[PDB]
Formats: C-alpha cells, structure tokens, sequence
C-alpha cells in the first residue's frame, strides 16, 4: 500500500526560501513510479502543478514558476524535496505530493502541509471546554466542544475520543481574530442519557507548535 | 500451411511451448522461461508437396514433378516437412563476461510449415 | 500550455437527480496509441487531498461507483452523476495528462445538494472559568443542522444588541444529512463580562415560527 | 503505436542514453510489451534494464508489470501496454 | 480483393480473399486419393505467363486457374 | 553444408541436372533445354543437425538440443535433410497468351543444404 | 562488369526501348551471360530478344553465339563474353 | 581474417579463414561416434555474449571457441 | 564465309551527291553484326572513318562530316547505303565497307571502289600488244605484256589467263598523260621454250565503262 | 576523338631481323570488363583493303602467323614483327574501337626490305600495228626486278636524247624476291615514228658493271 507523506516548515518568512520534502512508504521511489510530482492549492482557490522528477532526476517544471523551482531526488532515503526561493504572499498554500504517472493520472496524493508566508512567529492555542449546560433537555440531546484560541499559523486538527467519536462532530473554520490569531471550535451532539456515563475528550493538534492537548468535558 | 489435430496428420505446424529449465539454459537466461516454440510434424505425400501454402522453394515444385511420374531418383525421395516462415524472439541473458544483456533474436519461432 | 476550462461553477440538485460536469481543453488531448483522451477527474473534500475518479476521461478506478461516469472526446469531456447522493458533495476538478508538459487543471465545480428546509438546533456557551481567569471572556453560540444556509444570530448583553464584537463562522454542508451548522464567538473583556448578568443568542431561520432565543444568567 | 520506459544502468560503458522513452518497432500483427528488471537486496531495489519486448504469450494480456518468479536473483517483469513499465512490483506465484 | 472457394476456410464459411487466382485441382494420385481448391496470392504467380501452380500434367493432375470471383468447378460426368 | 560421395551419405548437397523434357515443360519453355538444380540427399543425426553450416532455423537447434538428451518428444522427430541456400535462374518461355517471355525465376537452384 | 546488346521485338506493347546496350546485375561470384533469340523462315531471319541472362553451364565458357538445335521454331544461343550476342549463328550438334 | 584448424579442408591443406571464431566440438553420441573442428563466421556469433553454436552440453558435448589462430586442441587424459 | 560487296557509280561530278551500296552475303545484317560501317581513304592517304549503323537504324558519324553523311539500312535486301552531298575534289578516295564490331574491330573488309570526283565523263581503254621479240635469248627468257592506254576513271585491273598465271606478273601503276587520261602496262616474264607451246592472254576490266577485253599476245 | 599517332614512318629491315611499330593514343582506352586495349592492328597491301592483324591490342586473328605479336597498354601500344619475312612488307595502321565513337586510325607506317644488290632485266617494245593504225605510237621499256629502287632510264631516237615525251612508273616490292621494277613509255607520233629508224633505251642501275642499252631498228 503506497503512502506519501510530506514534511517539512508550516511557516516560511517573507522573501526567503520554502523547503518541504515528500517520503515514500509502501514503495521505492524507483519502483512504484517514474515521475512524482508536487502540486499546490492557495486557500479557496484551484490546483496548481509545481514540477515533478524521475528517478534518474530528469526534471519538468510549471513555466510560470521554472525562476524559482527546484526538486531533488534521494533514491537512498526514498525521498523527493521541493525548493522554492524568493517567496511572497501569493505563495501561502497548502502543498501535496503526488505519484505523477503517464498512464492514470495523479495516482497517489500527501495530505498536504498548510505553508503561510509571514513575518510573524508561531504561537500555540489555549483550549477551553464548552461545558453541557444543566438546563438541557432531558429526555433529548445536548451539545458540547472545545474552543482552541490564540494560535497562527494554522492549521489545528480536533478529533473526538481519539478518532471513536465522529457521529455529530462539527469542527469549525477558524477566524482570525482582531489580534492577528485564530480561534476554531468543535462540538458534539450527543443524548442527554449519555452525559452521565460517557466521557467526552477532544484531541487538538497544532503542529506548527508541537501542541498537542487532549481535553476532557463534562459540566 | 496448417495446423495439427487428431485425424489431421499431413505435414502441418504443431503448437508447442519449451521451457529452458529442461535444457538446462536457466544458467544463463534470465528470460523468458519458455516461449512459444511450435515445430513442424507430418508427411509431404505427391498430392500435397510443392503445391501452394505447402511448400518453400520453387524448387521443391520441379522435384515433385519428377516424383509424380516417378522418374530416377526422386520417386524414392520422401520430401520433408519443414518451417517456412519463422518470427524473432526477446531475450534477457548473462554473456561470457557475466553481464546483462537483452537482445532480439531472429528465426527462433515456427510461424508456418511447407514440403522440401 | 493546454489551457483547462470547467462549466459551471456551481450546482444544486435534489438528490437522486443526475449532475453533469463540462471540461473544454484549448488543444485535442488525443494520442496515436488509440487510448486517446489524456484527461482524468477527482473528487475534493474540504479538509482532504483531491482522491483520482476517473482516468482516460472514460474509465473509472477502483472502488468508484455505477453513478459516476466520464464521457467525451478531442477537446470536450463531461463528467455525469448518474443519481446525485449526499456523500458526492464535493468540488470536482480535471486535469490533462498529456505527454507535452504544461500540466494543466480545471477550474472546479463546486456540486451542492438541493434539500428539505431544516431548522437549527440552538445551543448557548459561557465563558469557561480558565479562560475567565486569563482575563478575556468567549460567548459561544450554535446553530445545529440547519437548510438553507440564509440564517441571522444577535447578540443581547442585558438586552443591548452587540454590534461588532461576533465573529460567525459556517461549516460545509454535511455528507449525511446536506445540513450546514454555524457558530458564533462574541468577546468580551473580564470585567465587561462580570458587570452584566443576562447574555442571549437570538438566531432567525426559515424552519422557525419565529425568532429562537437561548440565553442564561451568569450565576450558573 | 506502442511505446515504452527505456534504462540502461550500463549507460556508460554501452554510451547509451541512461533513461528515457522509447519507440518500440513490431509489425501489423505484432503485439508488443514492454519490459523491467531490477534487483532486490532484502528490501534495496537495484535497477538493471528497461525496455520494449516482443511478442511473448507470458506477457499477454497483462495490464500490470508483475514479477511472478519467488526469491529471483534478478526480478523480472512484461506486459501489454503503453508504458506499463512505468512501476514494477513483485509477487509469487500462489501455486 | 478477389474471393474464392476455399476447402481449408472450414470456419470462414468455404471462401478465401486473395489479390491474386481461385484455384482448383484434381489429383488421381496412384492410389485413388481426392482433390483441393484454394487461393493463390499474386506473389506466388511465377513465372508471369504460365505460372508453376497453374500447370497440369498429362496424366494424374488436373489444374484450373481464375480470376472471376467464386469459380471453382467440376467437370466429372455427372452420374 | 558438404557435398556427397560414394561413403558419405550424410545430408549433403547432390550434383544433378535436370532436363525439361522429362517433365514435358518443353512445349512452354524454349530455353534452357535443363538446369543445374542440385538436391538434398542424407541424414541428420544428432551429433550434425542444429550446428553450424548444415542447419537452417537457429529453431533447429533447440529442438536438437531436446533431441540430444532425449526428451519428449524430438527424440523420434527425425531432423531432415532440406535447402538453406537457393539460387535464381533465366528462363526463356511462352505465356498463357503465347507471347514469348523471358525472366529470371528465384529460388530454383540448391546451393547448399542443411538440418531442420 | 558485364554488358550485352538488348533487344525487344515488343517494345512497343511493352514500352521499352528496342534496341540498344545494356548493363547486366549479377553478384561476386556469379558468372554473367548474353542471350539471343530470333526466328528463321527458310532463310530470311527475325529477331526476337537479347540482353542479360545468368550463370548457367549451357553457357558456360562458350565465346560465340551458336544456336546448337536443329530445326526449331525459336532459335537461341548464349555466351560468356561482353558484346558476345552482337552476332549469332546457326550450327546444330554433330551427334 | 582468423584462421582455423578445419576437419573438412581436404583440399585447403586443413584450414578455414574466418572473420569469427575457432571451434572444437567433442560428441560422444550414444553409439559412440566422434567430433569436429570448424570456422564460424561472426554472423552466426548469436546471441552476442554466449553464442548458440558455442553451448556445450553437461554430458555428450564439449564446445571450446577460441578467438587466437590455430586453436584447436583435444583434453583427453593422453595415454 | 561472309562477303562484302560495295556497289555504285566510280565517278561523281563536283558539287552533286555521291551515293554507294554495301551488299551482305554469308550472312544477313542482323544476325553476324550490330553495327556496319563505311571507311574511306584517299589516294596515297590513311584511313577515315566515315560513319557506321545498325539492324535498328541506330546511326552515329565522323564529327568531321556529320554534315553530308547519311547512312541507310535495309533489312530486306541485306544493304546499307552511304550518301555523301556536296562532293568536293577530296572526296576523290577508295570506299570500304566493312563490319563494325564492338570486340574484335572492323572484321571483314569489301574490295573498295574507287570514286573520282570530276566534271569530265568516262572514256573506254584500247588495248595494245607488247609482243616478245624474235631477238630474246633462245635457252633463257623473254618478256611480253599488254599496253592498256587511254581511260577516265581509274581503275583498271589485269590478270593473265583469266588468274591461273601469277608468276612474274607486273601490273604496273598508271600514268596521267598530258591529256587527262590514263596509260597502265601489265607484263609477264616467262621462258623462251614456253613461247612456242603456251598460249598467253590478258584480262583487262575498266568497270566504269564496261570494257572487258581480253587480248593474246604472241610474236 | 581519341587521337593516333604511330612511328616512325617507314622501316628498312633486312630480312630475318626483328620490326617495331609504335602506336600512342591521346587518351587511355581501357575499359572495367578488364579485357582492355581496345586496340586494333591492320596490314594493308597496295590493292588490298586492309587485313585485320590483332584484336585486343595483344590477340590474334586465325592464320595470323606467330611472327607478329601485339603489345602495350594504357596509352602506349606496339606491334612487333619477331622475324621479318618477304611476305610482311605491307603499310600497318592502329585504331581504337572504343565505344566512345570518333572511331580513330593511325598514320600508317610503311615497312619494307633491305635485300642484297640486284641489276635489272632490260627490255624493249616497240609500238603496236593497231596502235600505229590509230595514228599514235608508243615504245616502252622495261626494268624488271632490281634493288634498290635508283635507276634512271635514257631514250634515244636514231641517238637524240629525249628530254621531255617519257613517263616512268615503277611497282612496289615485290613479296617474293623484295625487288622493284620499273616501266618506261616514251609517246611519238606516228609520221615521227616512221621518219626514225633506230630507237633505244639505256639504262644506269648500280648491279650493271657500265649502262645497258636494249634497241632495235624499225624493220623487224
Ligand atoms: C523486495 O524484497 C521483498 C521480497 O523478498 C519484498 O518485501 C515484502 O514487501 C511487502 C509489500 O509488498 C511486505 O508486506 C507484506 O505484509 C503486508 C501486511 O501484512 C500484515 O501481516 C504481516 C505479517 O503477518 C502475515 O500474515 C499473513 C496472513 O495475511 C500470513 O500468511 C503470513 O504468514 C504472516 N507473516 C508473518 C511473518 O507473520 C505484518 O507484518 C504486517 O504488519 C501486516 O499486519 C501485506 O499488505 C502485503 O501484501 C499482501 O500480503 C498479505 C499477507 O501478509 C495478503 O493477505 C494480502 O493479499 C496483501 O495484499 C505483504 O504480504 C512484506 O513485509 C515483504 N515481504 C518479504 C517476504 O520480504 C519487496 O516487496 C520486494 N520489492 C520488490 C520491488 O521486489
Ligand atoms: C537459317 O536457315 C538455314 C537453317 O535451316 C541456314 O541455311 C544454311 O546456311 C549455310 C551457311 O551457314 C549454308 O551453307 C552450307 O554450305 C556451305 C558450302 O557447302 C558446299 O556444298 C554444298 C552442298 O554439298 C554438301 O556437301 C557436304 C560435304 O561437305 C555434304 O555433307 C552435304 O550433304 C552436301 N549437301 C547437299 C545438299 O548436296 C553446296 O551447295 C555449296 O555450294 C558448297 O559447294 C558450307 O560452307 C556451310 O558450312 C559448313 O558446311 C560444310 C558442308 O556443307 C562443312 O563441311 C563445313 O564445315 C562448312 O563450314 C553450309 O554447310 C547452307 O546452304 C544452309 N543450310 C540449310 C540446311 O539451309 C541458315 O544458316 C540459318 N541462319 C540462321 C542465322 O539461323
Ligand atoms: C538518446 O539520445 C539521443 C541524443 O540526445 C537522442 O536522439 C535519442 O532519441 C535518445 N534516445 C533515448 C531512448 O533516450
Ligand atoms: C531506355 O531509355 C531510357 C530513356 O531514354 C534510358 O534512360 C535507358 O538507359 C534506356 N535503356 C536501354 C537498355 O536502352
């Protein structure tokens, strides 16, 4: 089973370089494929082709980017790596890594790294419990969640009871808040009956950080 | 020509397919393993040799003249039956300096058959 | 450089309705192998990498169902949804695989589900009390599973309406039920917070009589 | 009509092209396939050659570059395809 | 191109497309035996004039060579 | 191939003229009275067929090496002795249209000879 | 490095020119010839054909054009030699 | 061009000029028999890195082609 | 055996058209040859090479005359004809015709004729007797001949005994005398015993007027 | 036009010895079929065409006998008589039958004998009755066989020198015995034939010990 996976800074000053690198599990970078590519989205906007290499490193790049662009290939460490200099605003994205191949099209996809250009430094997020109130309906269902406040850049990734929750889970978009950081909440529906005997935790991932916090809610 | 079946026994093209392990040229061929081979089988009687589709060169037609009425010393010589056209085969091997070679080699596989 | 262009930009359909999908390419995407049509299309989920559909514009991959089907040829290719599910809401692309490498893709369409009207589910969130110990104060207000998106929340601080303040933000429509569900955040400084006692959330949609209001006192 | 991936790791010594693509030349009636053979040093892949492949009924009708042969000194692989050679992948005989 | 009558055609239905000649012939081989029809390409109609698979002999073979389409006859004494 | 003798009686390449009289093609070919035609005459055993110069398919010669250690089911094909080179041939003739005609005819005269 | 005299009786129905030289096509080892063909009515003569013809050892070593046959409809001889068909006659074997 | 050791060469005082390899061949057939030494020709030098012609079988056949002049010998355990 | 023969007029006036005729026997004109030719050589000259032909018609010619020669062919009759216009006095020459071969070279040869270009006509020879004398040495020899005297054209040929008597023939050249005519002598030397046996004749021929004589000469 | 040149011009030779003609063409008249030296090499006698010798610049025509033998290639060729006999003395001419058709001749080159010293055989004939009958007359004089060629022939009507009247013709060598011989008309008229009674011939040649006069008298 082919898996890719990206690494690399989610953080990238003004006019400076960006650096990512794709890692290949399942397979080689030499078997499994001949061209693997990268591939970039703006947020809210459409998909756009970087490059992509061979496992000789016979590369291929997007004309209007061919100034800036450069991948590498490491057939050692199963590894592909993207360099791109001179970086601007236009360039916060959220990065993939793809198996390029000529018959099929974008086989295999990363799931991508969410790259912001900004001259400002990391912050990580205070999490918070919305409690389930004493005056809900007993007989019928009530609400709860988590408010993660006050980070950049983003992203930040809730998940309920470590992945055993997903029935009624409604993970926010965040905001940027006046201050220049953001502040996403999720919340559960879940039966009033339940509140007694289930425990309820939201895992908050906020890796531009390291922070990873497990909060438990009850009222 | 033709090919073979039971009942069918005039000289014909019969479908075969070797496998290297049995001559033993594993030790030095990598691939394939076998490959479609096919040889020809069968008797080239007055009726059918040296007429169209059975037969290669235009010289067999003259000697089956002379076979048909049977004239010194032809009548007594049986003609063969034998591959007329033959197709190139791909082939992956160590040579005598233990590399790696692949080449196209040519007149390996029976294509059709004909009388001598 | 083989330009990509995708029509329209959005759909609505009811489910179990077909959906239909245009892809026009500025140069004839065919080759001499007789494969022909070098196109491919995925399907985009918000928070998920683009997942390959259908590849030679006609043929699918595995584990793709009957209700989607690719079709066209040269410079015109369509992708049809056979019978619109509530799983398929999503934002589909198509790219060109063509040897000569400009690899282009589409625009994208964005395909909605047309629904039932549903009425939210309201639900109100004091400021926890480390957060109240920081020194800044949150107001949370949900709105549950609600269709259409058209929905109106007001903020009452002791019966005083809060303009600026809020800050609203709207999930996507949700792959089982084709519902959205909104939340809205007003801040507050500490001391604000503890000098008033009655905070209300008063939200106005379609599926309600009339105006829905959840509100608490700050003492419990 | 058929084309395929070509390598060559004595590119040096044979002053051939290391990689690339490659034409293949048959006939009207020639089904051609394309070919892979590497190495495998418990888990390491070792590229040997890369190329076209005459007609050969171990190929037919093999959408996939498959090596068949367990525990091989050399891994092998054809199939029937415009650049099917693209990736190779190695299982054994069920038997 | 030209169609013929064609004893080895068993599956496409007795006939035979050549650029060339419908042949037929008639062998009484020494012992009794029988005779064929067939096709022959433009390629095998050496030499130019009389070619080699047109020739009939005196006695044990008789051969017939066309170029209409579907001429392949018989001209025994019909019972 | 070789060429026979008196004693040697493997496959090899035969002297003989032919004359056209025999097989009554004088009433269509003016000229020559006969040719040099030459033919195959011998056996093909083991130890010789499949080998260099009296053999033709390198086809020949895996069956010859399944023939050498007599494995099913070449160890009862008999290889046979059959022309690997053939010569063209001037002729002088009257068409069906009885127009006189010359032309040279391939593969008419035995060269040499070889294994199947 | 052998030429003959061409001649074609036909050349109009044929569209070939009638007569003239003509350079022959053989091989390293084969032998070349020159042929000539005509008719004799009771002595007034007709000629039918001459050019190239190949190695054949009716021919051989034979530096004049001599028809041997005795009493035939078409008359021909062959020789071993450039420019041996410029001139033919007519001797029958002594038998 | 290279020469050999021919058996066949009767004539040629036993020798063959060839552009490609000198060849000795061993055969102890079933019903005994004996061997030959020839010329091949670089075009019968097929595949390029063992040649078919150049194949010795484990039992019954041993194949030598040399490439320097006059490189035919025997290995016998001479008496 | 072939045999050629030319055939034509031994005199030509200036200015007008000289035409000869080559007749084949042994063999025709299209078998025993390919090409046929005519060759020409003036008095006390060497040999030109006037043009030659084919059984086709094929013709090529002396670049030095291309403008006057004309060559027929006639396959019937076993023929070629020469037509030369526009004689001039150096046309004046003894005409061969002869086989033109491409191995081999010019194989048989004609006789020649002798064709004089000039504006006066044909004269006839008188033959005279130059008797043997009364006076010549009984046991040795003796001489006798013929005077053949005043002729236009030339030539003129003597035998003696219509060819059966060669020994001491000596037919001497002829002479121009002041009157544009010509004076040939033919003698024979022969013993004085044979004189009253033998019985001696010469044959005189001057073609270009039909004169055949044929005088005894005795004391 | 491949141009010829033979040499020398004329040749004495005595008999037995050797002869050497030479032939040199203004191009080389090789051809690729390898025969070569289309050459030719002709002897022609006084009255005779021209006898076809050697063909291929080196072989020779049937009853050619072996005396003469051909030679040289290229541009240089020669025709060598190994043994001079009488029967050789003749003019000898070279052409080049070349495909190439300017179809060229040599000079010629004359050949003759050097032969011991032979005196002539003098004799005179008076005028013919039908020759007087027709108002002429014409007495001749005979040289026959003699060498060399030097001789000179003197008239005398009843011993009066004649200058002038006398024409003289003298044969070639002859190719038995390599002499010459020579004739001698002197013409009158009849009315001063008869007025004279002595007519004579005196001859000067080297094999003559003094001049040699042959005459007679009118009457008989
Ligand atoms: C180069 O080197 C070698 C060739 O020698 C190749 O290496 C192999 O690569 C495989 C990937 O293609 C790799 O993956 C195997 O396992 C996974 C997951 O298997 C799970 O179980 C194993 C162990 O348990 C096995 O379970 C099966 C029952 O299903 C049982 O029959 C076995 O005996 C058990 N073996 C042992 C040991 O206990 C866990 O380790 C693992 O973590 C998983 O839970 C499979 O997905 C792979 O494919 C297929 O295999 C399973 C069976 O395992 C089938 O049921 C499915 O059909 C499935 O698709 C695969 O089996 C191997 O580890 C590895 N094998 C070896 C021998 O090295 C490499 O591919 C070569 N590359 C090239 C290019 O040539
Ligand atoms: C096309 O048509 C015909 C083919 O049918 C060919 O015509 C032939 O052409 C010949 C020339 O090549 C020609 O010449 C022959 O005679 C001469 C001279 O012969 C002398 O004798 C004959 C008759 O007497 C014969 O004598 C011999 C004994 O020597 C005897 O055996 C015969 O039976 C006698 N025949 C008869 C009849 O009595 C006289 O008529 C003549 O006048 C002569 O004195 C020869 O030179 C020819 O060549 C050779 O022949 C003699 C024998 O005759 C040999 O001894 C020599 O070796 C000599 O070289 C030739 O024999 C023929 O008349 C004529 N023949 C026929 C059958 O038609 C013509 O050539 C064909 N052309 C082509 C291109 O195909
Ligand atoms: C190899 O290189 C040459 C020169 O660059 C090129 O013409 C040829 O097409 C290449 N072939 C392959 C198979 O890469
Ligand atoms: C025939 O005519 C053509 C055109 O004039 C010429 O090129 C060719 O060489 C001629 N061939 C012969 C054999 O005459």
């Amino acid at each position: 089973q082919l898996q890719l996976q990206e690494s690399g800074p989610g953080l990238v000053k003004p006019s400076e370089t960006l650096s990512l690198t794709c890692t290949v599990s399942g397979g080689s970078i030499s078997s499994s494929s001949y061209y693997w590519g990268w591939i970039r989205q703006p947020p809210g906007k459409g998909l756009e082709w970087i490059g992509s290499i061979s496992y000789s490193g016979s590369t291929y790049y997007n004309p209007s980017l061919k100034s800036r662009v450069t991948i590498s290939v490491d057939t050692s460490k199963n590894q592909f790596s993207l360099k791109l200099s001179s970086v601007t605003a236009a360039d916060t994205a959220v990065y993939y890594c793809a198996r390029d191949s000529l018959r099929y099209g974008m086989d295999v996809w990363g799931q991508g790294t969410t790259v912001t250009v900004s001259s400002a430094s990391t912050k990580g997020p205070s999490v918070f419990p919305l409690a389930p109130s004493s005056k809900s309906t007993s007989g019928g269902t009530a609400a709860l969640g988590c408010l993660v406040k006050d980070y950049f850049p983003e992203p930040v990734t809730v998940s309920w009871n470590s992945g055993a929750l997903t029935s009624g889970v409604h993970t926010f978009p965040a905001v940027l808040q006046s201050s220049g950081l953001y502040s996403l909440s999720s919340v559960v529906t879940v039966p009033s009956s339940s509140l007694g005997t289930q425990t309820y935790i939201c895992n908050v991932n906020h890796k531009p950080s390291n922070t990873k916090v497990d909060k438990r809610v009850e009222p | 020509g033709l090919e073979c079946d039971g009942k069918v026994n005039i000289c014909c093209k019969k479908q075969f397919f070797v496998s290297f392990k049995d001559i033993g040229w594993n030790d030095w061929i990598i691939a394939p393993s076998g490959y479609h081979a096919n040889y020809c089988e069968g008797e080239c009687p007055s009726h059918i040799a040296g007429t169209s589709g059975s037969s290669l060169s235009f010289h067999s037609t003259v000697i089956n003249h002379y076979r048909m009425r049977g004239h010194s010393p032809f009548a007594n010589l049986k003609s063969c039956c034998v591959p007329t056209k033959l197709r190139p085969m791909s082939m992956l091997y160590y040579d005598d300096g233990q590399n790696i070679i692949k080449k196209d080699i040519q007149n390996m596989i029976v294509e059709e058959c004909g009388c001598s | 450089d083989i330009v990509m262009t995708q029509s329209p930009d959005s759909l609505a359909v009811s489910l179990g309705e077909r959906a239909t999908i245009n892809c026009k390419s500025s140069q004839s995407v065919l080759y001499s192998s007789n494969n022909k049509n070098y196109l491919a299309w995925y399907q985009q989920k918000p928070g998920q990498p683009p997942k390959l559909l259908i590849y030679w514009a006609s043929t699918r991959e595995s584990g793709v169902p009957d209700r989607f089907s690719g079709s066209g040829s040269g410079t015109d290719f369509t992708l049809t949804i056979s019978s619109l599910q509530a799983e398929d809401v999503a934002v589909y692309y198509c790219q060109q695989y063509a040897l000569a490498p400009p690899r282009t893709f589409g625009g994208g369409t964005k395909v909605e589900i047309k629904r039932t009207v549903a009425a939210p589910s309201v639900f109100i969130f004091p400021p926890s009390d480390e957060q109240l110990k920081s020194g800044t104060a949150s107001v949370v207000c949900l709105l549950n599973n609600f269709y259409p998106r058209e929905a109106k929340v007001q903020w009452k601080v002791d019966n005083a309406l809060q303009s600026g303040n809020s800050q609203e933000s709207v999930t996507e429509q949700d792959s089982k039920d084709s519902t959205y569900s909104l939340s809205s955040t007003l801040t507050l400084s500490k001391a604000d917070y503890e000098k008033h006692k009655v905070y209300a959330c008063e939200v106005t949609h379609q599926g309600l009589s009339s105006p829905v209001t959840k509100s608490f006192n700050r003492g419990e | 009509t058929r084309e395929c991936i070509y390598y060559n790791a004595n590119w040096e010594l044979e002053r051939t092209n290391q990689s690339g693509l490659e034409r293949c030349e048959g006939e009207q009636d020639k089904r051609l396939h394309c070919y892979a053979s590497w190495r495998n040093s418990s888990g390491t892949i070792e590229l040997v050659k890369k190329g076209c492949w005459l007609d050969d009924f171990n190929c037919y009708d093999r959408q996939e570059c498959v090596a068949t042969e367990e525990n091989p000194q050399v891994y092998f692989c054809c199939c029937e395809g415009n650049f099917c050679n693209e990736r190779f992948t190695h299982l054994p005989e069920a038997g | 191109a030209l169609l013929c009558a064609c004893t080895s055609c068993l599956q496409a239905n007795y006939t035979c497309e050549t650029d060339g000649a419908c042949m037929v012939s008639i062998f009484n081989l020494d012992g009794m035996e029988h005779h064929v029809r067939t096709c022959i390409p433009k390629v095998e109609l050496v030499p130019a004039g009389k070619p080699f698979y047109c020739l009939s002999s005196e006695d044990l073979r008789n051969t017939h060579c066309c170029y209409t389409d579907y001429c392949n006859r018989i001209d025994l004494r019909v019972p």
